[PDB]
């Protein structure tokens, strides 16, 4: 009942602020990120691959 | 040939999935909107695990080299053979990131660092504004 | 300025075997004027030598079948680098060659024999010849993608929305 | 087991894109 | 039917030697790629949110007129149509209760 009506807007505001986040920082980053650093985790390995994973973003988005 | 293995039974079961979408796309009566949504998520992030597996054993792939057998004839399969040799893309994906760049046109590196810069400020910026307001 | 890439490339030479013809005999003869074919080679080398000299599995069958390819070995075992050999033919009609370089390591403690490294793959399809797989799975994938972003989106073109009903066409 | 196997989606009518240009002697 | 299938071994090739080369290129490249998707992403959502902005105040549109139009007390229910089969208000004023 209303209950379930409340725990529904709760994922429903919070798959939002999530899905917000990802996709600022996917556009954000979109320049992808070169750095010698065994830190930092960005791979880019197959090139059009990469394309068709950002229209994926943008899709789910 | 483990690494190939793997993208031969990642590749067939997204084959597979794509002749279901084909099949009941083909059907003249379109099935409700939400069955077209599930089978569209499912195909299309099963494309994503396909992309990530093909990226992470690119080594195996570029290591193995490509030999017809002895016992394959080519005088009589050389249409088979040619069919799967060639690669060239589709034309029309070639002109279409043609336009893409031609529309797109220490200079180049200093816009580079100055996106970076403009990446870290707007990531920064926005965990600000969420940390602004509870959300739980 | 544009380069068309060395693995799709296809050369003819009409003349070539109008002339002489196809033939392991002349398969190198006929790979010699080839783009493919470095002049860096000690291949090269070994031809003006000769010319010069002149003027002054299937593995081991094509090993013991041809006594011009014993003499191959015996030309380019004292010269290592960057060489040309014959892989496998069956005939008539293919021919494939073997790309690979040779570092003859005669250092102390390598009991092993010249060290043999693949470079490239050249196959001799009829009077053509040919030279990654991981390319073409990666561009036919991005194409598949491309076409059903297309489709997808004319999809979503002809939804239709309504408060009451939900979506419709 | 394998519950069905794939159809054969072959498709020779495909014109393909090789680039040919090296014929000239 | 074609051959007996033996047709994949595997096999040994080295990796190519690195340079400054190719990877700038490449990555710069796949930055070109990436800022149009990103171009592409603005493009496509902009056109979503003028579509569905449009189309919403369509339905606030009839929305308004539907709240504004109604009165009142009267027995208002849902009932499910014998020919379309969906839901619409129904409002009972016959003598049968009284």
């Amino acid at each position: 009942m209303s209950n379930q009506a409340l725990y529904e807007k709760l994922e429903q505001t919070r798959t939002i602020l999530s899905v917000k986040l990802a996709e600022l920082i996917n556009m954000t980053t979109i320049a992808d990120r070169n750095d010698d650093d065994e830190g930092s985790f960005a791979q880019e390995n197959s090139e059009l691959a990469v394309a068709t994973t950002s229209v994926m973003m943008v899709n789910n988005q | 040939g483990q690494a190939l293995d793997a993208v031969r039974m990642r590749l067939a079961q997204l084959t597979h999935s794509l002749r279901r979408i084909r099949d009941e796309m083909s059907k003249a009566e379109l099935p409700q909107w939400y069955t077209l949504q599930s089978q569209l998520n499912v195909t299309l992030s099963q494309l994503v695990s396909v992309t990530s597996t093909l990226q992470h054993f690119q080594e195996t792939l570029d290591s193995t080299v490509v030999y017809p057998l002895p016992k394959f004839p080519t005088t009589s399969h050389e249409s088979l053979v040619t069919t799967l040799l060639r690669k060239k893309n589709i034309p029309e994906v070639d002109e279409w990131m043609k336009y893409v760049r031609e529309t797109s046109g220490e200079e180049i590196e200093k816009l580079l660092q100055q996106d970076r810069e403009i990446t870290n400020w707007a990531r920064t910026t926005f965990r600000n504004e969420y940390g602004k307001h509870d959300f739980k | 300025m544009n380069v068309t890439p060395l693995d799709e490339l296809q050369w003819k030479s009409p003349e070539w075997i109008q002339v002489f013809g196809l033939r392991t005999e002349n398969v190198l003869d006929y790979f010699a004027e080839s783009p493919f074919f470095d002049k860096t080679s000690n291949n090269q080398v070994i031809k003006m030598q000769r010319q010069f000299s002149q003027l002054n599995p299937a593995r081991r069958q094509i090993l013991f079948k041809y006594p011009m390819y014993m003499q191959l070995e015996e030309e380019l075992m004292k010269l290592d680098g960057t060489e040309y050999v014959l892989s496998s033919v069956r005939e008539p009609d293919f021919w494939v060659i073997r790309k690979q370089r040779r570092t003859n390591n005669s250092g102390v403690g390598s009991a092993k024999g010249p060290e043999i490294i693949p470079l490239q793959d050249y196959y001799i399809i009829g009077a053509n010849i040919y030279q990654t797989i991981f390319k073409i799975v990666q561009s036919r994938l991005m194409s598949t993608s491309y076409h059903l972003n297309s489709t997808l989106e004319s999809l979503y073109d002809l939804i239709e929305f309504q408060p009451s009903q939900g979506v419709h066409y | 087991p394998s519950y069905s196997p794939t159809s054969p989606s072959y498709s020779p009518t495909s014109p393909s894109y090789s680039p040919t240009s090296p014929s000239y002697s | 039917k074609v051959v007996k299938p033996s047709s994949l071994n595997s096999d040994k090739i080295p990796y190519v030697a690195p340079t400054k080369k190719e990877y700038i290129e490449l990555d710069i490249l796949n930055k070109g790629w990436k800022l149009q998707s990103l171009n592409e992403s603005k493009d496509l959502l902009r056109a979503s949110f003028n579509k569905l902005s449009s189309i919403l105040q369509n339905e606030h549109d009839y929305w308004n007129k539907i709240m504004q139009s109604i009165s009142n007390k009267d027995v208002i229910f849902k009932i499910r149509d014998r020919t379309s089969g969906q839901k619409l208000l129904a409002i009972k004023y016959g003598y049968e209760d009284s």
